[PDB]
């Protein structure tokens, strides 16, 4: 069973957490990313948030009539776009190709969900990266998930963007 | 809104009938949809992930291992399902806070009530083949239920 | 108006009490009369035959093998019983379309609910001793039943 | 007044849960209080001596042996329970006159209904430890029950 690079960054603010992604998406490494979210509402915004930063991001949320769901998907497999934002439902029966990055903007309660999200990345061979961004309300959830899966997710820090409050209790 | 007897009368052997192990605990007398399946045991972290999503036209089918030690669904998690328009829930397990569940516009069938909640470690697997009541469920099957029983087919019906 | 618990107090040994295996499914909560017994299994050809006949003052006691894989009574068959004035039905077996049954002016006591109809072949036997729930039934015995339980005597009571 | 699921959330392990063998037959959906225990079998002489005393804030908990052949609580005796302001009754055994019991402002949890009444001789013990449903019971303890289930604790909750 597969194997992928996995990292996480803890965050203070929603605002921080979304600059973290912004920074992380503007990297040459980033190629075809999908970013998951939890709430319905947050798909629309985070998509805005992204352009402004200067990243064409396309947003796909689970009411969309299936035609739109294809017009969204087609832009991404076309270089036009390399960021898709969605929820777990919004992207259920879709295969997208040659993904390289999966992001958990919101953490899932279960490692089952987690595993399906990062299951998106390729298998082309060349080996994708799953990065979680954890707000302090997600900390437990990051641990519960880690234990679900074989092993924990190693922490990282972006030098410039840096957590100005302490790590949560346990 | 659905009649499982009339359906069996029509489809005959194109449906499979679950053994009479369950009863209604929700506010909707009957219901039906595409199934999504879960295998889990006295834990519901994953059921919160699934029911947080939109499920209009969908039923959550849960292999809870038949446990009546621990409630998988309680009012909180039922209000959350209702809010995301989930047709109904079929739980091979126990349910909880029955008086609150009956006043909700969702279909729930389950085996028994027990007041102790499940854990929330997130342990469980989803979209898996599961078995109970003499029927096998898998994601994409269609389930129809009323106060007479539960039936399931591969393809929609009417 | 039948109180099976009152009756037990009065006639004592002279009544036999059936095991707590059943539940009300029909429109009447209490009911009684002079039975006519039936032995069958996952078939109701015979039931259609007898209920096509008049039954004022009569209960149909059906030994269905205890099956809950196949329903012996659906709405049609019960509508049948009601237009022929039958006091009620006791089915050591399954019933069907419970929602429709609660509405019909007949007593129904059975064991469970399963969406599958019985077969219509007619394989069975009527007017014969049946036995179940710890009690023997012959045609011309008298039966009294309500929400609390079922009792049987050879003579009439009141 | 009582929601047993919330209580389990709050008190976690200070609470023992009874197995889901019971159901409500009385008018009160949920009830709770300090408990007196009684041990007997198919005889309720003790229950009469006991329910004559007053019992506001008290709950009677009966190891009836689990027998469902003879009913420990009929309408007569439930009334005498209401008269003396008793919170509710818990019977590991059978009750009677289900239709009368639901109209009565008390709580009643039991296993089944059977129209034969219990003897009255007086044989039994009270204020002894009793065991059923995987919970063990001493007088002086505290029980809270609703439609979902029954829970027990050493010290009073809230």
């Amino acid at each position: 069973r597969k194997k992928i690079h996995q990292w996480y960054y803890r965050a203070d603010d929603l605002e921080h957490k979304t600059a973290l992604l912004v920074h992380l998406l503007k990297q040459p490494e980033a190629t075809r990313s999908i970013v998951f979210v939890r709430k319905r509402e947050r798909v629309h915004e985070l998509a805005n948030w992204l352009r402004e930063a200067g990243i064409n991001n396309c947003y796909l949320e689970g009411e969309m009539v299936q035609g739109k769901r294809n017009e969204a998907i087609k832009r991404l497999t076309e270089g036009r776009v390399n960021v898709l934002v969605a929820t777990d439902v919004a992207a259920r029966g879709i295969d997208i190709p040659d993904v390289s990055h999966v992001f958990n903007f919101d953490m899932p309660r279960s490692g089952d969900t987690y595993l399906h999200r990062i299951g998106r990345t390729a298998r082309a061979g060349r080996k994708g990266t799953a990065i979680s961004l954890v707000e302090a309300h997600d900390h437990l959830l990051l641990g519960k998930v880690g234990r679900y899966i074989e092993e924990p997710i190693k922490a990282r820090v972006i030098d410039e963007l840096r957590p100005k409050t302490r790590a949560p209790s346990e | 809104k659905y009649d499982t007897s009339e359906l069996c009368d029509i489809y005959q052997e194109d449906v499979n009938v679950v053994e009479p192990l369950f009863s209604n605990f929700g506010g909707r007398a009957s219901f039906g949809g595409q199934i999504i399946t879960v295998k889990c045991f006295e834990d519901n972290g994953l059921l919160y992930d699934l029911l947080e999503q939109n499920g209009r036209g969908r039923v959550l089918v849960v292999d809870g291992g038949g446990s009546v030690r621990r409630a998988l669904v309680d009012a909180e998690l039922a209000r959350l399902a209702v809010q995301n328009e989930w047709e109904g829930l079929v739980i091979y397990g126990a349910v909880r806070q029955v008086d609150d569940l009956e006043e909700l516009d969702i279909g729930i069938q389950a085996m028994a009530a027990i007041p102790v909640g499940a854990a929330g470690e997130g342990i469980g697997e989803s979209d898996v083949r599961v078995n109970f009541g003499g029927v096998t469920f898998f994601s994409g099957d269609h389930l129809y239920a009323d106060n007479t029983g539960i039936i399931l087919s591969e393809d929609p019906l009417d």
